RNA sequence: GUUAAUUCCGAUAACGAACGAGACUCUGGCAUGCUAACUAGUUACGCGACCCCGGUCGGCGUAACUUCUUAGAGGGACAAGUGGCGUUCAGCCACCCGAGAUUGAGCAAUAACAGGUCUGUGAUGCCCUUAGAUGUCCGGGGCUGCACGCGCGCUACACUGACUGGCUCAGCGUGUGCCUACCCUACGCCGGCAGGCGCGGGUAACCCGUUGAACCCCAUUCGUGAUGGGGAUCGGGGAUUGCAAUUAUUCCCCAUGAACGAGGAAUUCCCAGUAAGUGCGGGUCAUAAGCUUGCGUUGAUUAAGUCCCUGCCCUUUGUACACA
């Protein structure tokens, strides 16, 4: 089996966290870049993180990957966040309000509204599922 | 009882009590709609013909 | 003869391959006939390799048994040249169309098994690897101890088996499992 | 490993210490580990925006 | 879910960790590229020898270079590229490029065995002996004894073989010692052989040595007969080592010529340069390989799976077991 163990993977996830933009698809290139910024002591793990380094690459390219904090994925998850629409779905001009709720609000102080309107009943009692 | 030959489309899995018997999903290559399933023993790959002495008897699929 | 290839003095071509289930399974026509049976090796290091290996060259292999013989390619190759050599001058045909003949008509359809035993059809590699055992293992028990000698032995065993006059062993092996597996089923 | 004679019996000391990685070499070893992988801090820099020149001599 | 792996993905009253595995070291292969070379050579020339311009020479000497030689720094392979399966994660299969798309070993966690060693120790507690000694030295014997059974191995049961000639190819290696008295041997004569007599070389890429090893290849003799298979047992003689060989130390010659005709129940080891055949070095060695440890030649059958047996590792279950 071919699996990379977690000093492979927690070494190249910390390796493009600091250096997302020095990186990148080709294995040859960034092999030796990640030979420049680390310090690995051995050839063959070495490969190994370059090789991860390049499928999470691929995977980035792809989509967005879980365990990783890049620049540019947080500032659009953060303009994303901070996008505000032109106006909003709670000011209607009309209402859907049922009777009972009609009721309450007559009790409250707020009876008579300007924009609400009150609809019919749901006849026919059925709301439960049906047992085994 | 005649000798129908029939084409490998699909291997399933091992069968028999030691793992010597690979179940096997065969169509037949003289009328192409009928197909059945029967234990092969030796190594089997997908498409290739077994020489079937006859065609109605079916190993039971676990 | 740079385009056609001459096995010793044979033809490539003009070898008919009977069973179209044995077709792929034996490596005898157009790309794999060598001029020796001999070769380096590497077809035991993949599972499917085995059968990209040309038939002669697979009887080479499997003649050398028995303590005594293990690791004597040339002298098979020898062996198998001069019983090539006593077929073609028995029976007047291609050595090579009466070894297919033989590995078609000493291969065993069916086999039983322990899944009590139960009958079931084997694979054609299976079958093409049973008749070489059994051909072999025929013209062994044929030359030992007897005048006749090994490359007679296995010239008159592949003979016997291209023809089918159940004087063979790999013959009458064939039938006999062939029998146990009718009867077990 | 060294021995020591007590009066009942004879007892065994086995003791081993790891010595820590140094640059130097002087309180231990040059070579680091081979699970340790040695990542630096990669340095602040602004992205120019307005392409300048700096222009000298 | 995946993996050779508590290897990872992911869930999560757990988080942060640690040993082990992995990672590491050596070995094997690929680099017509870098460094190297009179203790390795290469190819060109100059001669020499032979055959009818050309061919051979490990016959000689020198001109650049490292392909073959050796050993140093590097590099190269990472599931990287493609097509599929898969939560589209962890990963799996196939294919292209390619010397490799699992080379092999070492190291190897916690806990334990009342496993082996007092006959490895001037490691050692306690007990015994200590001068007519269980200390030490010398001579001889024994450790080899033979109605019997078991185990590891060698020789074979032959014609896919034996004998006799001819051809033709290796790599691990080792080699003159503190005491230490014992090295590897080229070459020339004597003898059939084991061996003996003299000059040399070598503290080792210098000499043995281009390590002219066997299996194998080629050509006769044999003819299915316990035979020219097999060489056990035994008689006569000749050499080496050592103070001393008798209970034959080993080796050589002639002769004697047994069982064994492929082996019952039972059972061992193994899947690629592997098993097996086959020979060569080290250790024990004064004399010495049927053992063991390494190396080389020829070199396959079948398998890329399974828990059926033997066992091992997780989870659940039950226990009247806990020297389980
Ligand atoms: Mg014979
Ligand atoms: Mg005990
Ligand atoms: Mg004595
Ligand atoms: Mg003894
Ligand atoms: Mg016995
Ligand atoms: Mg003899
Ligand atoms: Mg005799
Ligand atoms: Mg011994
Ligand atoms: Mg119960």
């Amino acid at each position: 089996g071919r699996v990379r163990t977690k000093t492979v993977k927690k070494a190249a996830r910390v390796i493009i966290e600091k250096y997302y933009t020095r990186l990148g698809n080709d294995f040859h290139t960034n092999k030796r870049v990640c030979e420049e910024i680390a310090i690995i002591p051995s050839k063959k793990l070495r490969n190994k993180i370059a090789g991860y380094v390049t499928h999470l690459m691929k995977r980035i390219q792809r989509g967005p990957v879980r365990g990783i904090s890049i620049k540019l994925q947080e500032e659009e998850r953060e303009r994303r966040d901070n996008y505000v629409p032109e106006v909003s779905a709670l000011d209607q001009e009309i209402i859907e309000v049922d009777p009972d709720t009609k009721e309450m609000l007559k009790l409250l102080d707020f009876g008579s509204l300007s924009n609400l309107q009150v609809t019919q009943p749901t006849v026919g009692m059925n709301f439960k599922t049906p047992r085994g | 009882q005649p000798i129908k030959l029939a084409r490998v489309t699909k291997v399933l899995g091992r069968t028999g009590s030691q793992g010597q018997c690979t179940q096997v999903r065969v169509e037949f290559m003289d009328d192409t709609s009928r197909s059945i399933i029967r234990n092969v023993k030796g190594p089997v790959r997908e498409g290739d013909v077994l020489t079937l002495l006859e065609s109605e008897r079916e190993a039971r699929r676990l | 003869t740079p385009d056609i290839k001459l096995f010793g003095k044979w033809s490539t071509d003009d070898v008919q391959i009977n069973d179209i289930s044995l077709q792929d399974y034996i490596a005898v026509k157009e790309k794999y006939a060598k001029y020796l049976p001999h070769s380096a090796g590497r077809y035991a290091a993949k599972r499917f390799r085995k059968a990209q290996c040309p038939i002669v060259e697979r009887l080479t292999n499997s003649m050398m048994m028995h303590g005594r013989n293990n690791g004597k390619k040339l002298m098979t190759v020898r062996i198998v040249k001069h019983a090539f050599e006593i077929i073609h001058l028995l029976t007047g045909e291609n050595p090579l169309q009466v070894l297919v003949n033989a590995i078609i008509n000493s291969g065993p359809r069916e086999d039983s098994t322990r899944i009590r035993r139960q009958a079931v059809d084997v694979s054609p590699l299976r079958r093409v690897n049973q008749a070489i055992w059994l051909l072999c293992t025929g013209a062994r028990e044929a030359a030992f101890r007897n005048i006749k000698t090994i490359a007679e032995c296995l010239a008159d065993e592949l003979i016997n088996a291209a023809k089918g006059s159940s004087n063979s062993y790999a013959i009458k092996k064939k039938d006999e499992l062939e029998r146990v597996a009718k009867s077990n089923r | 490993v060294r021995h020591v004679l007590l009066r009942q019996g004879v007892l065994g000391i086995k003791v081993k210490i790891m010595l820590p990685w140094d640059p130097s070499g002087k309180i231990g070893p040059k070579k680091p580990l081979p699970d340790h992988v040695s990542i630096v801090e990669p340095k602040d820099e602004i992205l120019p925006t307005t392409p300048i020149s700096e222009q000298k001599g």
